[PDB]
């Protein structure tokens, strides 16, 4: 194929862990914050 | 001499940068450390350069 | 019980002592491989 | 003093001995193993050799 | 929004990028990985 | 790098294929002592960056800190902080120091020589070589038994240590007695460690826990020695596997040992963790709450003595199951506690009725009020109560985080030990593979 | 905290602890560049 | 022959001919097993009542006084006792040492050190027959976990009255009083366990199934299906690909192991990792690290406070805190 | 067959059912999918947007804070109790957003469960018949839908309502759990305590029977990575079931001898578990609970010096009766001074 594979699961894998930190994030800040 | 310090303290930040980019490229490369030689000393000795350069004049702070 | 406290010492290092002298017989010649 | 005891659990003697009997219990008892395992040595095999494990 | 947290933030991006660089500059440069 | 079929080993078992490659492992090591000095500058800067000077050291979430701060670096009397310059030193002092770690483990494991046997000679080294093995142990030893000495030198000529049983509030005092009698030394070693005993973390005084390693630094310098001009003996050859992943599992049993002690120590041991630095231990905050609970009767003036409880017992003050006079309440089990805010308090009879009633200094109760509160009893998020206890606060102690980390750190190591001590055992026998098919022991053996 | 030369580079220090764990989510990477041989 | 008295006795105890094999583990884990087999037995059925908790009001825990098997245990050390090595000779007499929790801790130290050779000697006779050793460490799941409730638990707590009682109705008396004082079910080391069981049982419902679905027909059928395998054989009692191909359509190819190698490391790897977190579980929150605190979390606007399930299991957990040993806290904190 | 019979549209209909494909539909497929889809893309609609606010008077959703552990899709108030709360029916009445709100989205998610349940194992047996298996997985999936049924659905209608059923949530199990321990004492119901020993015995089974054929595998590679040496057509078995006999043998003294009955004793431990733990809760279902013993609560009436753990566990039963009902049933609408709920002291 083109795009070679081990980049593309790279970036995704970076957005799918950049993702999971927003909501590690929005559990001290916001709702639910206890405050 | 607060900013004299802080100059030389961003150029650290540049130089290792490129010293953790650059070096296992130049490693990895087939007769990169053959070429490059001369030109990776030059970018590990001005590390060494400025880790006491900022080290010394931490006493004048 | 200074009796019984002479007689659990004569047990225990009577049976911690076949361990340790048992291993140091030559237990990792005891197997069935072959060379 | 209504009844008589060890009084030996918060002292910290050594290996719990505090008679000097259970010493030579302790080491009476190991030295008579040892005697066992040392003579019969014999048939263990003699490794004296510059190699001689279970190598790999 | 602050400035603190902001910088932060690219300090973070610059160092993730900085991983699989090292992979693309000799998955394509060299080929001895 | 390589492949799977030159050497049957996976992607994932990869770090098994340089067994035999003795230059690639050799930067495998030092890359990963890299990471581990680089962890230590890190994590430091990281703390000192986060580090407000005037709450306490504990309270902040601190572990490496009180590590520096109890060899006595920026602290004065009572634990507090004089500057916090020398904390900022050893970070940057790691960091810097990791990248030349850093250099010599990327170029071992890339472009230096993978089998360093015929090329350096004094390096080259073959598993089943006993001679070699026992240099290489041996020279380390020395690197280790060194290291010992700088504690005790730092101890005894560079300004101290910090000596919690000093009297009025642990300061900074230079050893200059070491408590270096074998009976005395090695008396905590063949100590049970049950209750009352405790088999290393009772070691209760600054004399001794550098005392000792004037011992550990003799013999692993003597011990150094021994193993450089010496071969194992042919019960040692009866006795062990000599192939390279055996010494590996034998060093996985001894370090899932070394985790449990220090699972314990900082949980139990107040005189090598300072409980002005580390917290409180469990043991100390439950004695600290019957000890301000009855200055909160003598301000209203009812006798502690016979101040009798609900089951007949005594509410404040009771006796031992050995005879002595203790607190009272579920923390009768604490009664095998002592601290150098209380230990001023205790006589002959455990602790006395006369001393406890006139002889209260002001700062003890003041230390023995933060006790009260900060228990180290919290939660996973943070939340630091009982776990019926809402979120108020947010606070959990460092003893709570290095008494759990250090459990099952030092736990997979046994379970690593499990896995390695095997397989050394059974590949060394040849049936690591599995059972031949052709000539096996079972159809070779009689029925039941 | 920080002195007072060095306080302008408190947001670089905090990330510095994170960068180890990096390390082993690039051994994962590699082997997908060599797709996993 | 010419073989020594010791060597006589190493070619016995290593012989595999024996009808149990004993090995250098069972040397030490057959006369402590029987030790503490012995004695749980005797203190099952006439053991005189214990102080569990110091304040001198006696737990009955033998069938001889009126319970029957699931209120009967082997009730844990007192309090006062703590951590105190409290041997049978340290007594005075033999009714002061089980008033005060013998039994308890005689067979814990002998329990607990039989079942770590237990262990030993599964590897000793993988060693002994050419097998590959690795099911000494699947039995490490379980001592994992049977060392937490009895010996990694009371060393966090101080003592070895809050370990867990060897009883039935005594062990639904541990769960209860432990969530109350440290919220398990919040905790995802307990959620790792509680799937380590629910997948593992279903792996072996799934796996059982589809190997009895797959037999190959060689009998008759008043005849059991169990008669087509006759023992030692060589060839394959089961078709591996229809079952690979059915379990394939069922929810997609790729979801499947055609790897029957691969198959059952996956059984084996799958519940052995999940009781090892709820063994590390239980061993972190011994140091007091409970677990998840949601109480007062959900606030609005105004500052008042919405309830969620998590305040609910509050005042579970609330309604147990005040209850749990009734007679002994003198003080508004529950610290040991 | 064998007779030349004409082909008619359902004939028609079928083979384009039954093609193979990447994902098999059948005929059970159209009871399974429109059903299966719905039930778990309900649940995720209501643990994110829908409140239980009105319905309980507590917050389940992640739009009001709660996050994965807390969010639930909650029972009905015990209002309605038994009605089958349809979008168009009288407790409704077809107003969508305020169907949500009565809690009707609960009985959205279990209906809608229990026709997927039924699909899912109509499934297994035409797929089964179309390569000519045995239904053996068929019946095992029985025992996960008699735990279904009994605890979703034959429990609430027993009980005086919906609202005491579970709630499609993670710490709303967590309530369900602790009400049977307090309320019911479901410890002491041996129906349970053979439920236990189906979960954990067969916990048990899938460990070692993975670690007994991974530990005595025959030599048939030479690369020390033993999963390449597995051709899946080979007419030979891949493990030793001598050895494997005799290391059992002499480790435990019995052990298996027959690889056929093995893996069916591995179906039999966890389905006879469950299904004698779904008697246990039709019990509870008209509260014919194993509460008490009678002549351990005559002894504890009569004299305060004997106990046992068993009434060491009444009295915390009664710490969670007399504390947690006043919040969780709130149709009761009782209020307790602080001094007629039991304690101890400090
Ligand atoms: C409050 C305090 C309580 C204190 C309690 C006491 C605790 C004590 C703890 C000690 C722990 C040590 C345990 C490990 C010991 C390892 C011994 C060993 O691996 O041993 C291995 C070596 C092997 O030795 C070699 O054994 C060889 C055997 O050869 C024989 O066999 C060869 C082949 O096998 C050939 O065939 C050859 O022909 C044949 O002669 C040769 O003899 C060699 O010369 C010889 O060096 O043994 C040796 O060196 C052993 C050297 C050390 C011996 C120590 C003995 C101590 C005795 C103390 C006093 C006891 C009194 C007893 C009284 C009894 C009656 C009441
Ligand atoms: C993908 C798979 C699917 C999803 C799986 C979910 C799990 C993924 C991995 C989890 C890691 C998440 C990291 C981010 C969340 C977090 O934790 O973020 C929390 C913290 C930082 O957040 C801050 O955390 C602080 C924590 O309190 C700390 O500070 C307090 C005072 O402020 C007190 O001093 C207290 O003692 C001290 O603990 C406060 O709560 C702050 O309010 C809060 O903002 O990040 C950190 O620590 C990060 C943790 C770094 C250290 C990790 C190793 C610790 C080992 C010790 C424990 C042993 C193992 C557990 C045994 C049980
Ligand atoms: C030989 C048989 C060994 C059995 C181990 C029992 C350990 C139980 C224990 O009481 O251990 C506690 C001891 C410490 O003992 C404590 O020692 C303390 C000493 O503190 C005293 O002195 C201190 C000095 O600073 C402080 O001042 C302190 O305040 C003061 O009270 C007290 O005396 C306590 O009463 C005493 O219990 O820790 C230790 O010995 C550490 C070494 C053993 C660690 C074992 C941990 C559990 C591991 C089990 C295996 C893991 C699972 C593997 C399966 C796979
Ligand atoms: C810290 C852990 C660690 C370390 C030090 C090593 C080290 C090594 N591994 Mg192992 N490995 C690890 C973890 C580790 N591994 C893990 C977790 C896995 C599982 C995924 C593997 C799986 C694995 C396999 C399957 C193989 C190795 C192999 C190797 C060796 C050569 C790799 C190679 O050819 O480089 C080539 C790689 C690159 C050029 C990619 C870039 C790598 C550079 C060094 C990263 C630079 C990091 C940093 C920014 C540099 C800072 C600059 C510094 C100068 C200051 C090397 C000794 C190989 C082997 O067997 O050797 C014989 C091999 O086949 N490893
Ligand atoms: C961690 C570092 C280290 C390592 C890995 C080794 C490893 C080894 N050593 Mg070395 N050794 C070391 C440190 C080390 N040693 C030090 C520091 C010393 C100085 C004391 C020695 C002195 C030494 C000698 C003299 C010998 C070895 C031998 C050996 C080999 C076999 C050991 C054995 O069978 O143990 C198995 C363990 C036992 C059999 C039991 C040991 C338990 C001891 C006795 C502790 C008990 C002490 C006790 C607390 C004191 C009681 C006091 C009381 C009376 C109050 C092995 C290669 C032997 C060898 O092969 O020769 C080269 C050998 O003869 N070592
Ligand atoms: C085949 C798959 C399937 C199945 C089994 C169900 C089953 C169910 N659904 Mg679900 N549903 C489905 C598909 C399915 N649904 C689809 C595709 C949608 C999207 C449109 C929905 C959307 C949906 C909603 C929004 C709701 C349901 C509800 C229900 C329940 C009520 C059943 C009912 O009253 O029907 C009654 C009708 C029949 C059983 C059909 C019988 C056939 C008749 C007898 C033939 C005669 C017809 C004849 C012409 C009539 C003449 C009348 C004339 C005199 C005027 C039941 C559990 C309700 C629910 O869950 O309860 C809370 C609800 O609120 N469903
Ligand atoms: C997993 C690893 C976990 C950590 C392991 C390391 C820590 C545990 C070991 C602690 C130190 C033990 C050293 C000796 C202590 C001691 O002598 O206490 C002695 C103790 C208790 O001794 C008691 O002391 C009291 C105080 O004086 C009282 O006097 C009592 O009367 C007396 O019995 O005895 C024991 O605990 C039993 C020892 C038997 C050991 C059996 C295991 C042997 C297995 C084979 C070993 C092969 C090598
Ligand atoms: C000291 C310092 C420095 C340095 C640093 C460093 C050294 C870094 C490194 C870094 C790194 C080195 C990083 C890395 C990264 C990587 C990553 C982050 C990745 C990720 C990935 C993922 C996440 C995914 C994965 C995957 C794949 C690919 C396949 C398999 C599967 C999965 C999906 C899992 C500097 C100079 C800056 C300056 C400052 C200071
Ligand atoms: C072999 C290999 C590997 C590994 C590698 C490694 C591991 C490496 C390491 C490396 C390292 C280990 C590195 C390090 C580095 C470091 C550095 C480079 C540092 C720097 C520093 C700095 C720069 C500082 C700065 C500062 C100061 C001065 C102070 C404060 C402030 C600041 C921060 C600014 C892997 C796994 C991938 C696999 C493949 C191959
Ligand atoms: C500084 C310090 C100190 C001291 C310390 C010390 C001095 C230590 C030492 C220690 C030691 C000195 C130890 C030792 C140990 C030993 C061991 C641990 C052994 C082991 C053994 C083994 C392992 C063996 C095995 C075997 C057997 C059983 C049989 C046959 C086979 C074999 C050989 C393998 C003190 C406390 C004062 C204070 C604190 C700190
Ligand atoms: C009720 C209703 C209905 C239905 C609807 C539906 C069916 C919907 C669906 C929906 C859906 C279908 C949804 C889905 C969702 C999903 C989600 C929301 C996910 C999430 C996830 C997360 C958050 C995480 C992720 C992850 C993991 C898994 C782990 C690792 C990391 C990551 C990140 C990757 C109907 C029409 C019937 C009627 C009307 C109403
Ligand atoms: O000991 Mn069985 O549970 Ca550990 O908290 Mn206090 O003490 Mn007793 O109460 Mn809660
Ligand atoms: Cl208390
Ligand atoms: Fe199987």
């Amino acid at each position: 194929g083109r795009i070679p594979l081990w980049l593309v699961g790279t970036v995704v894998g970076t957005l799918a862990i950049g993702l999971l930190a927003v909501f590690f994030y929005g559990s001290y800040v916001g709702l639910g914050s206890s405050l | 001499m607060t900013s004299i310090l802080q100059v030389a303290l961003l150029a650290l930040i540049f130089v290792s940068f490129a010293l953790v980019v650059g070096v296992p490229v130049v490693f990895a490369t087939p007769n990169g450390w053959t070429d490059n030689k001369g030109a990776v000393f030059s970018g590990l000795s001005l590390w060494l350069l400025l880790v006491f350069v900022v080290g010394i004049l931490n006493s004048f702070v | 019980m200074l009796t019984l406290k002479i007689f659990v010492y004569t047990v225990v290092t009577f049976f911690v002592c076949l361990f340790i002298f048992g291993f140091l017989s030559n237990d990792p010649a005891r197997n069935p491989g072959k060379n | 003093l209504v009844d008589e005891r060890m009084n030996g659990d918060g002292t910290g003697r050594p290996f719990g001995v505090n008679d000097p009997v259970l010493g030579w219990v302790l080491l009476g008892v190991f030295g008579t193993m040892w005697a066992i395992w040392f003579i019969g040595q014999k048939d263990l095999g003699d490794f004296e050799d510059a190699d001689d494990g279970l190598k790999l | 929004m602050n400035i603190e947290l902001a910088l932060t933030l690219v300090s973070l991006v610059l160092v993730v990028s900085a991983g699989p660089l090292v992979v693309v500059l000799l998955s394509a440069r060299g080929g001895n990985l | 790098g390589r492949d799977q079929e030159t050497t049957g080993f996976a992607w994932w078992s990869g770090n098994a294929r340089l067994i035999n490659l003795s230059g690639k492992l050799l930067g495998a090591h030092v890359a990963h002592a890299g990471l581990i000095v680089f962890w230590a500058g890190a994590m430091n800067l990281f703390e000192v960056s986060h580090f407000v000077p005037e709450k306490p050291m504990y309270e902040q979430g601190l572990i490496l800190l009180p590590h520096i701060a109890t060899l006595g670096y920026g602290v004065g009397p009572g634990g507090e902080i004089i500057d916090t310059f020398p904390y900022f030193v050893s970070g940057v002092l790691h960091l810097i120091s990791s990248a030349v770690l850093g250099f010599g483990g990327v170029y071992h494991s890339l472009i230096g020589p993978e089998t360093l046997e015929e090329s350096y000679p004094f390096f080259g080294y073959v598993w089943k070589d006993k001679n070699k093995m026992t240099n290489i142990l041996g020279y380390h030893l020395i690197m280790l038994g060194l290291g010992a000495w700088l504690l005790v030198w730092k101890a005894m000529y560079f300004g101290g240590v910090y000596d919690t049983w000093a009297p009025g509030g642990g300061d900074v005092r230079v050893i200059t007695n070491p408590t270096t009698n074998a009976a005395v030394i090695f008396g905590y070693l063949v100590k049970s460690p049950f209750g009352g005993d405790g088999w290393i973390c009772s070691v209760d005084n600054m004399e001794d826990i550098i005392g000792g390693h004037i011992w550990i630094g003799t013999l692993e310098i003597l011990g150094g020695i021994w193993h450089i001009y010496t071969t194992p003996w042919p019960w040692a050859r009866r006795a062990f596997v000599w192939s390279g992943e055996a010494y590996l599992s034998y060093s996985l049993g001894a370090i899932g040992v070394m985790g449990f002690i220090a699972c314990c120590m900082s949980w139990f041991n107040n005189t090598a963790y300072p409980s002005e630095f580390y917290g409180p231990t469990g043991p100390e905050a439950s004695q600290s709450q019957a000890f301000t609970f009855l200055v909160r009767d003598q301000r209203l003036g009812a006798n502690v003595a016979s101040a009798q409880g609900p089951t007949g017992l005594g509410k404040y003050l009771m006796r031992s199951p050995t005879g002595e006079i203790i607190f009272g309440g579920e923390t009768m089990r604490f009664w095998d506690f002592r601290g150098p805010w209380l230990e001023p308090l205790r006589g002959p009879n455990g602790l006395d009725l006369n001393k406890l009633k006139n002889d209260i200094q002001p700062w003890q109760e003041r230390r023995a009020a933060e006790y009260m509160t900060h228990a180290p009893l919290g939660s996973l998020n943070s939340v630091g109560g009982v776990a019926t206890e809402i979120n108020a606060v947010n606070f959990v102690s460092p003893r709570s985080w290095l008494a759990c980390s250090h459990f099952c750190l030092g736990f997979f190591f046994f379970i690593g030990h499990l896995w390695h001590a095997g397989r050394a055992r059974a590949a060394a026998a040849g049936f690591e593979k599995g059972i031949d098919r052709f000539d096996e022991p079972v159809l070779s053996m009689r029925p039941l | 905290k920080l002195p007072e030369a060095y306080a302008p580079f408190a947001p670089i220090v905090d990330v510095l602890p994170v960068i180890p764990v990096f390390f082993i989510l690039l051994a994962f990477v590699w082997q997908a560049a060599v797709s996993f041989r | 022959e010419n073989s020594s008295l010791w060597a006589r006795f190493c070619e016995w105890i290593t012989s595999t001919e024996n009808r149990l094999y004993i090995g250098w583990f069972g040397v030490i884990m057959i006369p402590c097993l029987l030790t503490a087999t012995s004695v749980f037995i005797i203190a099952f059925i006439a053991a005189p009542p214990v102080d569990i908790d110091g304040i001198r009001e006696p737990v009955s825990g033998s069938l001889l006084y009126g319970n029957n098997i699931i209120t009967g245990a082997v009730i844990p050390t007192s309090n006062a006792i703590g951590l105190h090595f409290y041997p049978i000779w340290e007594a005075a007499s033999l009714d002061e040492w089980l008033y005060n929790g013998g039994p308890y801790q005689l067979i814990v130290c002998h329990f607990l050190l039989g079942v770590y050779c237990y262990m030993g000697r599964e590897w000793e006779l993988s060693f002994r027959l050419g097998m590959r050793p690795w099911i000494a460490v699947a039995y490490s799941a379980p001592v994992a976990a049977a060392s937490a409730v009895f010996l990694v638990y009371p060393i966090g707590q101080g003592s070895f009255s809050d370990g867990m009682p060897l009883g039935i109705s005594g062990t639904f008396n541990f769960m209860i009083v432990f969530q109350a004082e440290h919220n398990i079910l919040m905790h995802p080391f307990h959620m790792l366990g509680v799937a380590g069981v629910f997948g593992g049982s279903l792996f072996s419902a799934m796996h059982g199934s589809l190997v009895t679905s797959s037999l190959i027909r060689e009998t008759t059928e008043n005849e059991s299906a169990n008669e087509g395998y006759r023992f030692g054989q060589e060839e394959e009692t089961y078709n591996i690909v229809a079952a690979h191909g059915y379990f394939g359509r069922l929810i997609f190819q790729y979801a499947s192991f055609n790897n029957s190698r691969s198959l059952h490391f996956f059984l084996a790897a799958w519940p052995v990792i999940g009781i090892w977190f709820t063994a590390l579980g239980l061993s972190t929150m011994a140091f007091n690290l409970n677990g998840f605190n949601f109480n007062q979390s959900v606030v609005d606007s105004q500052g008042r406070v919405l309830n969620t399930w998590a305040d609910i299991i509050n005042r579970a957990n609330l309604g147990m805190e005040v209850m749990h040993e009734r007679n002994a806290h003198n003080f508004p904190l529950d610290l040991a | 067959g064998t007779y030349q019979e004409k082909r008619t549209w359902f004939d028609d209909a079928d083979d384009w059912l039954r093609q193979d494909r990447f994902v098999f539909v059948g005929w059970s497929g159209l009871l399974l999918f429109p059903c299966a889809y719905f039930a778990l893309g309900g649940w995720l609609t209501g643990t994110t947007f829908v409140t239980s606010w009105y319905t309980h008077g507590l917050a389940t959703s992640y739009l009001e804070g709660c996050n994965f552990l807390t969010a639930a899709v909650s029972t009905p108030a015990n209002s309605m109790a038994h009605s089958l709360l349809f979008v168009w029916g009288p407790e409704a009445q077809g107003d969508f957003t305020r169907w949500c709100q009565l809690g009707g989205l609960w009985a959205f998610v279990a209906l809608h469960g229990a026709f997927g349940l039924i699909g899912f194992m109509l499934r297994q047996f035409e797929i089964a018949r179309s390569v000519n298996l045995r239904p053996y997985n068929a019946i095992a999936f029985s025992a996960p839908i008699a735990v279904f049924v009994s605890v979703f659905l034959i429990y609430p209608l027993g009980q005086s309502g919906w609202f005491f059923a579970p709630s499609f949530g993670v710490a709303a199990i967590f309530r369900f759990i602790l009400f049977f321990q307090g309320f019911h004492n479901w410890t002491l119901n041996p129906f349970h305590m053979m439920g236990v020993a189906g979960v954990l015995g067969a916990a048990l089974l899938c460990a070692i029977h993975g670690a007994t054929v991974e530990n005595t595998l025959f030599e048939d590679g030479d690369g020390a990575n033993t999963f390449r040496a597995f051709n899946p057509t080979q007419a030979e078995e891949t493990y030793s079931m001598v050895t494997a006999n005799r290391f059992w043998s002499q480790i435990f003294g019995v052990a298996f001898s027959n690889k056929r009955w093995l893996h069916f004793f591995m179906l039999l431990v966890p389905v006879t578990g469950l299904w004698m733990s779904a008697i246990g809760v039709v019990g509870l279902a008209l509260n014919l609970r194993a509460y008490d013993f009678v002549s351990q609560e005559i002894r504890a009436a009569e004299d305060p010096e004997f106990e046992t753990f068993y009434t060491k566990n009444i009295l915390l039963n009664e710490g969670i009766r007399a504390w947690m009902a006043a919040q969780d049933q709130p149709h009761e609408r009782l209020v307790f001074p602080e001094e007629v709920l039991p304690r101890g002291n400090a």
